[PDB]
């Protein structure tokens, strides 16, 4: 009703990479989820939970969001219970989470001429991550018997590789914002209710 | 401490870390051919200079990891491209002279001229020499304008290719191999897969299997061909006998089509000429690859990408830019699709645009592919895919369909006759000419002759299976097979006699589930939407499985036959007995020429 952040959470000018997204804790406002079409021609709002029917009325307790910029192949990755290179080592989504997915395609900014080197996104990881688990810590990566010794050569490699962003990519490598929203229920007097 | 997952790390991270080097290396070339210039050619220079010395220092890490503890098989097919080097395996001596030597012979290409006529007519190779070969119509003249290519460059060129020989045939015996003929035909060899097993000494076998059944077709062309240019040229020439090396159009004999003025099946008729149908109703060039895309999409293939409507040059500078212009589709990585082409409205450049977009489209079907396996299945799947749809696209029921041909017009039998002696001289006169060749350059890379006959055999064992004779003798100081561009620059020939093979059997697989019922050489492929996708299941298969897989998938044979080429020219063949009736056919060679 004043200022939600439903709209200030879109219009931010630099995001964060992919393994370090900006989780942030809605407070007490109205879910009113007719006036984010009035932002953009969103490429995804297919979501999952609730139909979005039954949206106009309902009530949670709180609400929380997560914000990346990630390329066009993976854009359908981040659906829950799905496997991957990036829906598993670096944002992997519960099953059965009542919540919905925002994507939308942003080349005009994202890529700049001659290489935007901004983005990252890690593929070397020993463990599966766990649904909703985040790490930025880096370590060099162990690939062999010989140990790293805490630097790169045989076995020895860097996790973490810049997104290539060009202003001449085809689709499929088009850089994507994506805000990921999701619901909680706890036992407390819910705060965030639909008009 | 895996043994394999280490495997699949290291080629993991250099499928992320070679695309970003290789596609802005792509477009230094890409923005080089678009106006050439001071600048330019540095920044190509210095994209290309950042991947080669990558992709030298790659190899050398890949080589440690074995090839035979790998068991998963796309990852083997994979490292093997990637553990083979290059020319970075002899030493300092060997290279550091082998790169010299290989300049000097592009070089000495490069520079050439005659002066035959007064003293300020030294006309050069090209374009006037190979214009006054391509047209005149006598003996002398081109008898005493071409003595020039073939005993100076031949001179020119004998030592170094003598040396390079022995050069680079110890240069394949350090990767394993017997002579630079195994290295040559290794672009083939599959082992590893049960049941589909394809040594290099089968394909010497099926080239050699596969000559023998176009004999026939070949005899009673060149007996036609003799027949007219016996009238043609008088006082020349014998009844019977074997063609002379010059008078054949083109010098080296590859092509056979400037004969087509020369030889024609049926005067004061006119060919099909869809020119003026394109002028009096006003036709552009983005229409011209338009419909192309439309015939395309008729045939139930994907869209093309609106990255390529925007970039893509597609008619004539305009602007001031200097560019040469020759018709190609360039894949330069990451989803980007682009085609250059100056374009004219005729039927050349229509179908030159049908072929372009053709294998365009055949790269950006195996886009989901790994970087080591974004490419045909073979060398020659590329130039063969293209044509075929270059092929489908000249009949008169695809003409007419669109529009180009007057509805009330039907097919004469001279006119058809015309049309397929037409395609005969420009596809069945390259093969036993490229057979010959490629069979010349193997047994002199083995060895089986010695160096001081190296043109005696030459001539002798063409005259045999070419039946073209030569004009005075060549005491093995004059290299002859040297004047060909291909043989100069270190390129391959297989390619061109193994492309005509799978396209002739890929049209008529395409065609039969097309379900059309008639001649074969008016076929045409369109609104066959299951036709496509049966296509397209072979497009998309893409490297990571072995060629003949796909050869199966396509079509359901395993080796490659004639029988679908001879079922195109068939009615050729069949008028083509009936003409000759009191001519010989055959080219004894008993008879020379330089008989003074
Ligand atoms: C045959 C040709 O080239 N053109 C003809 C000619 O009668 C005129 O130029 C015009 C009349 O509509 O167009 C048509
Ligand atoms: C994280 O959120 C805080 C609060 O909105 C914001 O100030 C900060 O800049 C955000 N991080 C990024 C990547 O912008
Ligand atoms: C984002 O901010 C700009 C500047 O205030 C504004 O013009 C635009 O409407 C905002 N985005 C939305 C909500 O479309
Ligand atoms: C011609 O060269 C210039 C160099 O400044 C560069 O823009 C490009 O290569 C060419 N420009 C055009 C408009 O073709
Ligand atoms: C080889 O590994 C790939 C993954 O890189 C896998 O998809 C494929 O199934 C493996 N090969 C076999 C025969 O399972
Ligand atoms: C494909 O079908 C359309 C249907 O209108 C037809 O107009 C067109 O000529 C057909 N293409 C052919 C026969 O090549
Ligand atoms: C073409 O076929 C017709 C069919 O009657 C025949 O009369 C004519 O002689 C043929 N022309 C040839 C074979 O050149
Ligand atoms: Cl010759």
């Amino acid at each position: 009703t004043n200022l939600c952040p439903f709209h200030e959470v879109f219009n931010a000018t630099r995001f964060a990479s992919v393994y370090a997204w900006n989780r942030t804790r809605i407070s007490n406002c109205v879910a009113d989820y007719s006036v984010l079409y009035n932002f953009a021609p969103f490429f995804a709002f297919k979501c999952y939970g609730v139909s979005p029917t039954k949206l106009n009325d309902l009530c949670f307790t709180n609400v929380y969001a997560d914000s990346f910029v990630i390329k066009g192949n993976e854009v359908s990755q981040i659906a829950p219970g799905q496997t991957g290179n990036i829906a598993d080592y670096n944002y992997k989504l519960p099953d059965d989470f009542t919540g919905c997915v925002i994507a939308w395609n942003s080349n005009k900014l994202d890529s700049k001429h001659s290489g935007n080197y901004d983005y990252w996104y890690r593929l070397f990881r020993k463990s599966k991550l766990k649904p909703f688990e985040r790490d930025i810590s880096t370590e060099i990566y162990q690939a062999g018997n010989k140990p790293c010794k805490g630097v790169k050569g045989p076995n020895c490699y860097f996790p973490l590789q810049s997104y290539g962003f060009r202003p001449t990519y085809g689709v499929g490598h088009q850089p994507y914002r994506v805000v990921v929203l999701s619901f909680e229920l706890l036992h407390a007097p819910a705060t965030v209710c639909g008009p | 401490s895996t043994t394999e997952e280490q495997a699949k790390t290291f080629l993991e991270k250099f499928n992320h870390e070679a695309e970003d080097l290789s596609y802005q290396s792509s477009l230094a070339s890409w923005n080089y051919n678009t106006n050439i210039t001071d600048e330019n050619v540095q920044k190509m220079n210095e994209a290309r200079a950042k991947w080669s010395a990558f992709y030298e220092e790659q190899s050398r890490m890949a080589k440690t990891y074995s090839l035979e503890e790998i068991q998963n098989l796309t990852l083997k097919r994979q490292l093997k491209a990637l553990q083979h080097s290059g020319t970075s395996a002899l030493s300092a001596e060997k290279s550091k002279r082998l790169n010299t030597i290989l300049n000097k012979m592009s070089t000495i290409y490069s520079t050439g001229k005659v002066l035959d006529p007064n003293t300020q007519e030294c006309l050069a190779l090209e374009p006037g020499l190979d214009d006054i070969m391509e047209n005149s119509r006598d003996y002398n003249r081109r008898l005493w304008a071409w003595e020039g290519w073939r005993a100076e460059v031949g001179k020119q060129l004998r030592p170094l290719y003598e040396e390079y020989v022995v050069l680079e045939n110890e240069m394949a015996r350090a990767n394993n191999y017997e002579d630079y003929g195994d290295y040559w035909r290794g672009d083939y060899e599959v082992t590893g897969a049960g049941d589909y097993d394809y040594s290099r000494d089968q394909l010497m076998k099926d080239v050699e299997r596969t000559f023998a059944e176009i004999k026939p077709l070949y005899e009673q062309l060149h007996a036609y061909v003799r027949a007219k240019l016996m009238h043609t040229y008088p006082s020349y020439i014998s009844p019977t006998g074997c063609l002379p090396a010059h008078l054949l159009g083109d010098m080296w004999g590859r092509f056979w089509t400037n004969l087509y003025s020369l030889t024609v099946p049926f005067e004061h008729k006119p060919s099909i000429d869809v020119t003026e149908k394109m002028e009096n109703q006003s036709w552009d060039a983005e229409r011209i690859f338009k419909e192309a895309e439309k015939f395309f999409v008729s045939i139930s293939l994907p869209y093309m990408t609106q990255g390529f409507w925007d970039n893509s040059m597609l008619t004539e500078p305009g602007d001031g830019r200097k560019v040469v212009c020759h018709p190609t589709a360039w894949d330069l990585g990451k989803g980007d699709f682009r085609i250059k082409m100056c374009t004219k409205v005729t039927m050349d450049d229509f179908l030159t645009a049908h072929h372009e977009m053709g294998h365009i489209q055949y790269d950006m079907a195996y886009a989901a592919q790994p970087y080591l396996l974004r490419n045909g299945a073979n060398e020659g799947f590329h130039e063969a895919v293209g044509e075929i749809m270059s092929l489908s696209a000249a009949t008169p029921h695809y003409l007419k369909a669109l529009g180009l041909l007057a509805p009330d017009f039907h097919e004469d039998n001279e006119t058809e006759i015309n049309f397929l002696l037409k395609q005969a001289l420009t596809i069945v006169g390259t093969l036993p000419f490229t057979y010959m060749l490629e069979k010349w350059r193997w047994m002199v890379f083995k060895g089986e002759i010695p160096k001081q006959q190296w043109m005696e055999k030459w001539w002798e064992m063409k005259r045999e299976i070419v039946g073209v004779v030569e004009p005075l003798p060549h005491d093995e100081t004059y290299c002859d097979p040297a004047c060909l561009f291909h043989v100069a620059e270190d390129y391959s020939f297989i390619r061109y006699y193994t492309r005509t093979i799978y396209q002739f059997q890929f049209h008529e697989a395409l065609c039969k589930t097309a379900k059309h019922e008639g001649a074969l050489f008016k076929c045409d492929i369109s609104n066959s939407t299951e036709a496509g996708q049966r296509l397209l299941q072979m497009l998309r298969l893409g490297k990571s499985e072995p060629w003949t897989l796909a050869l199966e998938n396509i079509v359901g044979i395993k080796t490659m036959d004639v029988k679908p080429l001879l079922n195109y020219f068939e009615p050729l063949f069949t008028w083509l007995k009936e003409q000759n009736r009191n001519s010989f056919v055959g080219w004894s060679t008993e008879w020379t020429p330089y008989s003074d």
